[PDB]
């Protein structure tokens, strides 16, 4: 299962 | 800033004339990801060749497997033809059943 | 033994040819189990191994939503990278990410990863402590400052110590027929005369899983590192892998050479000769 939080560059 | 593909052409199982098998062209170590690969039988393109999903190695370089069913014979010649931004001309690697 | 789960993202801009393409693939060990492609006709997370097919509809909806959000997020990241490197909007560029976890035989976290590249070069990576970052250049230092301010490392750590290992443990159980089976190499030596004076000995390993393997040649018991041609391990297409190693030897001297094979499916390393 993937991590559902993305963080912008 | 770019990396040229390594190319191997080989069969899934040891080749035996008249027995069905899979012809594989494995391209790896390249960057960027755009690449064109044809499988050739007697110099002509084999239709409906399939390929794997784009993935990459620890050094970030990409790899792909192109493959098709084939029945090798004594006289039929097979090859892989690869184009990539790093190549001034397409590179042809002939299938050798011993490699 | 030990096991790994990894997700691999590739985001590729292509000015004049639409918006950047976003791809994800997921692996357990050397087994692909899921994929996503924004260029697909109806982009969704799709199963690629039989043991993931039993995950319910909520799993697939959540995984697809993550990937659809990522398509947009990574298009923004590509625009940001152009700014950070003073680059033109005319060129094509690539962001890559690999993240995931390794577990030991008891299922406990051995280590976690979250690392990124821009145009094929390292950009930023979570350190093994799961609490700090290594930035490759002053551009990535801008990202690092943002991620420190937002405590991104702590959020990654909570995932890597929790859901990452928990889901990998479940996949290993559901896929125990394949993910927990090593297939040992089938090995043999072939002999190819080159001339009157020399012959190629080629040591073959076929049909093995996982991909990790060691193949070496020795002459009189001494490793032949500089004199061995070793091809990259390559996929057969049936889940298994292939590799060979070759040496050029003087005619008549074949018996001085031995091939040595190490693989986790072999209870003891193998020695072969022509």
């Amino acid at each position: 299962e993937e991590f559902g939080r993305a963080f912008s560059f | 800033i770019q990396r040229t593909p390594k190319i191997q052409v080989y069969s899934r199982h040891p080749a035996e004339n008249g027995k069905s098998n899979f012809l594989n062209c494995y391209v790896s170590g390249f960057h960027p990801s755009d690449i064109e690969v044809d499988l050739l039988k007697n110099g002509e393109r084999i239709e409906k060749v399939e390929h794997s999903d784009l993935s990459f190695s620890k050094d970030w370089s990409f790899y792909l497997l192109y493959y098709t069913e084939f029945t090798p014979t004594e006289k039929d010649e097979y090859a892989c033809r690869v184009n990539h931004v790093t190549l001034s001309q397409p590179k042809i690697v002939k299938w050798d059943r011993d490699m | 033994g030990s096991h790994s789960m990894r997700y691999f993202y590739t985001a590729m801009s292509r000015p004049g040819r639409g918006e950047p393409r976003f791809i994800t693939v997921g692996y357990v060990d050397d087994t692909l189990f899921v994929r996503f492609d924004s260029d697909a006709t109806s982009p969704r997370k799709e199963p690629r191994a039989p043991w993931i097919e039993q995950e319910g509809p909520e799993y697939w909806d959540r995984e697809t939503q993550i990937s659809k959000t990522n398509t947009q997020c990574y298009r923004e990241n590509l625009r940001t990278a152009l700014r950070y490197y003073n680059q033109s909007e005319a060129g094509s560029h690539i962001i890559q990410r690999m993240y995931g976890c390794d577990v030991g035989p008891d299922g406990r976290l051995l280590r976690g990863y979250d690392q990124y590249a821009y145009d094929g070069k390292d950009y930023i990576a979570l350190n093994e402590d799961l609490s700090s970052w290594t930035a490759a250049d002053t551009a990535a230092q801008i990202t690092q400052r943002k991620w420190e301010a937002a405590r991104v490392a702590e959020q990654d750590r909570a995932y890597l110590e929790g859901l990452c290992v928990e889901s990998l443990r479940r996949y290993l159980e559901n896929g125990k027929e394949t993910l927990q089976r090593a297939d040992p190499p089938k090995t043999h030596v072939t002999h190819h005369p080159i001339s009157d004076h020399e012959v190629t000995l080629r040591c073959w390993a076929l049909g093995f899983y996982p991909a990790e393997i060691t193949l070496t040649w020795q002459r009189d018991g001494e490793d032949q590192t500089q004199d061995t041609e070793l091809v990259e391990t390559r996929p057969a297409g049936d889940r298994t892998f292939q590799k060979w190693a070759a040496v050029v030897v003087p005619s008549g001297e074949e018996q001085r050479y031995t091939c040595h094979v190490q693989h986790e499916g072999l209870p003891k390393p193998l020695t072969l000769r022509w």
